[PDB]
């Protein structure tokens, strides 16, 4: 499949930038968390990114690990995102879906079989928190052969050498961590995915920001998480909020 | 792209996010160069003579073996400064931070030990201390927290997650990409990303050095076994090292076996885990069927790191060194027995080494064995669990 | 008649009932034997290296003495197995015990550590271990109480008197009279009936004889002063003792000041006390006027014997050495200051000491001095008493 | 004067032991003990032997360690018990009175003048008893400018040489502390004063026996310090029981 190149022919047709929201799969429960998802895409997100729950996430945080927490209160499993993932894909044929994994649990039982189960799923990326590019070559294959983009960060100061390999190695988009404006003309310079600018994205003119700057879009995830986490007792609210959100944030991304 | 090899066959690598590679490359190539500069080896070895104490001695144990033909020798790691072996690499480290010039640690620490050494370095050498640590530690740990707070550190707890080791190590690795400028991160063990497995057993290779030639000195011969117990695997390796191309001497590490291993309740990762990546290695872990991260349990606090240095991994899988796992009951037994016949109290996690080397001498009592045990730390520190449980 | 003189100008002799007189002839005889006999000497040198741990450290604090002429060393009993400068002198008691064909060892103890030397060499020594502990100490002092019995002594608790060290000094003196056919009594400063000063000074004597090698080794010439705590002188005379014909040296005892001289409430019979007669020897004692002995009161508790050496009382008479007195709230803020600035954690007796050299320092900044602190024990033991009064 | 010289002779004209309690002055209080002696001197007792409180008695067991106890929760003061014993003396002008006394109490505030003390209250005797004779030269040399006799232990296992000295150095009597045969027929040999056997002295039948062994008598102290300590809240009890312990003990001693 073919998704995320679909969609950024799609957006750029409108000239328009992509808004993707991060949420953790199962937080609060499977049944809200799947709520949640559905009223992200109808508010207007073009791509969704989605973390499994892992014990030691050392690269978030405090809004995603207590994001986290929240999902095993509610008993989440990693085989029960992907019961999840597969409903999602079923409901909603081409928004891409990327998974926000840690390594453990990628090479847990064993790393062809993670990305196959991804293909299986209906899963189109993803992206390895605690692999650097260095480490990646069993991933990103494995990824390759079971048509899975696999995704890395470009740090803000990244070398040229640094560049030149998330380049050559990612797909699908580059995760541009948050002037950007050198390290987005080099990776356009060597023919990079699409950079979707990530980290701190939380009102509407950063989105706007981020777009100007050249890159394909932005990602936001705290602030989605936020509002589940301010929301708890009031699921209806929730939904309401995170509609809100959405919305305003997509709409920074248009022409 | 490295100077050095990260990994031990398998075991070992750099499974960091990206934005910390940097920090790991520039502290590669600042420990290559310090380990070739004579000038950072005679600072190092000043502290580590006239500050820390060493050497350390080598005591023969004549009345735990009499009967026997075990003769045991225990390398007295509880003599230096801070009482235990960590106060070594700790000195190595903090130079290491000041030669980069950093002016700032970040340590994670379980028992508290580790905290404590990286505070009383960071004290003598000037360098501002924070250390994480997990809150259910902080609260069982009274006394290492407040030697951590006289001598100047911040203490961090952390209450994420677990709230015990591996959620403070998770909190340093969170922390240092925004600071490794200015700031080194002096992690506590022989295993993490690289390089630390292999710049924690270097400077922790002065222990094997020293009991070479003790034991050359005084029985004209290498040992048959050196046996050192094994939490993240750091006094071990120091152990070993300099043993590794001795290929008649054996190399005994030893896992907690906690209640015992059918119970699951344990810290013996190497030999009764499953190989996962976290905290920056791929190594054998504590680790649930779906790959979620668990504790180590042990009754020795100090044994709690829930995986194991690569390098150990390593030469188990050649063949290399033995590994074998004692419980909660054997250790304590062992500690015992020290305290009433050589009047040694030793900390318990090096009751587990003690132990071990015991069922050695029990089990074979007329086999002609020389033994050394690292004795890692003094156990003044454990005796009260060591009352309340008698 | 004795072999070696039982006095020190006016101090010291042999003041016990009759029935005492024999064991302490016996016990003079054989310490003047050993004192000759070359294998009493390598047993005795052997034990202090290989299980005690000897040569002890000296270590310069350059971060204390920061903006001032003042250069400091520690000499490191901190370092010394037990964490104190006691077990040097129990272990060469203990071999004088076997020389005699002693199999039991009698010992007096107030905050517990010579309590805890004695059994760890009873334990080692294969000799038979009984203290006795006044009860109002065996109730404050838990976690010495736990090391003894851990290492096999009899612990008993003395309940005559105020239920402190002197009445434990007591019934030691009540039991030896019907036991030293068999039994020893170890002693544990350099007080008491001769030969305890002599033979306790000469089993010290090290902490000195170490002390002079290394400053000449170090910057080439001796200290301007050795300085040194005093509860009833056995660390400071194992200190001064290879200096005092070096007179250049000055040799400066701390006694404890405990709230200050004014208030009564101390522990300073050198300078504050009076003359009298009472375990074993003539002596400045804390005393009432009509002539009762009174208990020191200091912070510290190991500072807690009631009078004081008598070599120390001649020093003092001909000028040789100076003795001063350092109060509670000074003895804290010196253990404060060498967390933080060395990441060392004194004992609060040893504290006494590096306040006074901090006076030294802070009184007169630009005066060049050399001075060595004997640092007698670790701290470990007091952390809480600092926190709880923080 | 020569209480002890006119003491033995008068016994040895009757063929007499002599029996000598201890108690310790002031205890449980001044006013009982003053009517405890009375009692023990009409009950019999040839001489006394009488304890000034300490602070530290290192060579008493705990009979005598709680009678000092008791005087001290008394407020029992040195300078109380010499206000006693003038009293004592002036009811009671020929029995010979000794002090047991701890060094730290005579040297304290000068040997001369606690021996001068004694003169002026009329004590004939003082035994101080952590001082052996190496160290008594002082003490003795003052007690007999005073006339005042010094009296020393001499112990079960004394040598020849300790048995010279004690016979030389002594007067008043000798404190043989508890088969004699030869301890004392040595002192005899050595013109030693008159012995007295002490310590466990607590029944009749051994005072016949110290007698017919060849000493001058025998003394005992904790027997009597117990019927004190059992009789404390029954101070009636207490005399009547001392009365027939002592007149017993005397009785033994008779031939
Ligand atoms: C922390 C500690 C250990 C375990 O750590 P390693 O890295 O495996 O050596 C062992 N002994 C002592 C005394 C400890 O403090
Ligand atoms: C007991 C002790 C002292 C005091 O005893 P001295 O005989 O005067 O040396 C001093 N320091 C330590 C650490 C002690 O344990
Ligand atoms: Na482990
Ligand atoms: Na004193």
């Amino acid at each position: 499949m073919e998704r995320y190149e679909n969609l950024f022919a799609q957006l750029n047709d409108r000239r328009e930038g992509a808004f993707v929201p991060f949420v953790t799969l199962g937080d609060p429960g499977i049944e809200q968390s799947l709520k949640i998802i559905d009223t992200l895409i109808d508010a207007g997100a073009d791509a969704l990114e989605l973390g499994v729950p892992f014990s030691d996430p050392l690269a978030d945080g405090p809004t995603i690990q207590n994001a986290n927490l929240r999902a095993f209160a509610a008993g989440v499993t990693p085989a029960q995102c992907f019961e999840m993932l597969a409903l999602i894909r079923e409901k909603h044929p081409t928004i891409p879906i990327g998974l926000l994994m840690y390594a453990n649990l990628v090479f847990n039982n064993g790393i062809d079989a993670f990305y196959a189960r991804c293909e299986q799923v209906g899963v189109d990326s993803v992206l390895v928190a605690d692999v650097p590019v260095e480490e990646s070559a069993p991933f990103r294959q494995a990824a390759l052969r079971h048509n899975i983009a696999p995704i890395f960060i470009c740090p803000p100061n990244a070398d040229d050498d640094l560049l030149r390999q998330v380049a050559s190695y990612g797909r699908g988009y580059t995760y541009l961590l948050s002037p950007l404006h050198h390290l987005i003309e080099k990776l356009k310079e060597y023919h990079a995915a699409p950079a979707l600018q990530g980290f701190g994205i939380s009102s509407p003119e950063q989105v706007s920001a981020a777009v100007r700057a050249g890159a394909a879009g932005a990602i936001s995830g705290s602030a989605i998480v936020k509002i589940i986490e301010k929301n708890l007792a009031s699921p209806k609210q929730m939904l309401a909020e995170l509609r809100s959100f959405v919305s305003a944030m997509k709409a920074a991304s248009r022409a | 792209t490295t100077l050095l090899n990260p990994y031990f066959g398998e075991f070992g690598g750099m499974y960091v996010p990206q934005i910390l590679m940097p920090a790991l490359n520039q502290l590669e190539e600042a420990f290559v160069s310090a380990q070739k500069d004579p000038e950072f080896q005679a600072q190092f070895a000043d502290l580590l003579k006239n500050y820390a104490g060493r050497p350390t001695a080598l005591t023969k144990c004549q009345n735990i073996t009499a009967g026997t033909r075990t003769t045991l020798y225990l390398k007295r790691e509880d003599l230096l400064h801070g009482g235990a072996h960590k106060t070594n690499q700790v000195l190595g480290q903090a130079l290491l931070a000041k030669r980069m010039g950093k002016s700032e640690i970040i340590a994670e620490t379980g028992a508290g030990q580790h905290g404590v050494a990286s505070a009383l370095a960071s004290a003598l050498l000037g360098l501002k201390c924070r250390i994480y640590m997990g809150a259910k530690d902080v609260e069982r740990q009274s006394p290492n927290v407040f030697r951590m707070r006289l001598m100047g550190a911040e203490v961090i707890p952390v209450h994420s997650g677990s709230a015990t080791l591996k959620d403070a190590c998770n909190e340093a690795l969170r922390d240092w990409p925004g600071s490794y400028e200015t700031a080194h991160y002096m992690l506590g063990t022989a295993a993490g990303p690289h390089p630390y497995p292999t710049i924690v057993r270097e400077f922790q290779r002065m222990i094997g050095e020293e009991t070479k030639a003790q034991i050359l000195d005084k029985e004209g011969r290498l040992p048959d076994a050196v046996i050192a117990c094994v939490g993240g695997g750091s006094n071990a390796i120091g152990m070993f090292a300099d043993f590794i191309n001795d290929t008649s001497v054996g190399l005994i590490g030893v896992e907690p076996g906690g209640h015992g291993i059918e119970t699951g309740e344990h810290g013996a990762p190497l030999k009764h885990g499953r190989v996962g990546i976290y905290f920056g290695m791929k190594a054998p872990m504590m680790q649930t069927a779906d790959g979620q991260i668990e504790e180590s349990y042990s009754i020795s606090a100090g044994l709690d790191f829930p995986s194991v240095g690569p390098q150990h991994a390593y030469l188990n899988s050649i063949g290399r060194a033995d590994y074998v796992s004692i419980t909660d009951d054997e250790a304590l037994e062992a500690f015992k027995t020290l305290c009433r016949h050589e009047g040694i109290i030793p900390a318990l996690e090096s009751s587990h080494a003690l132990a071990h080397a015991l069922k050695m001498m029990r089990e074979q009592p007329e086999k002609e064995q020389l033994l050394v045990v690292n004795l890692s730390g003094r156990g003044d520190k454990d005796i009260f669990t060591v009352h309340d449980i008698l």
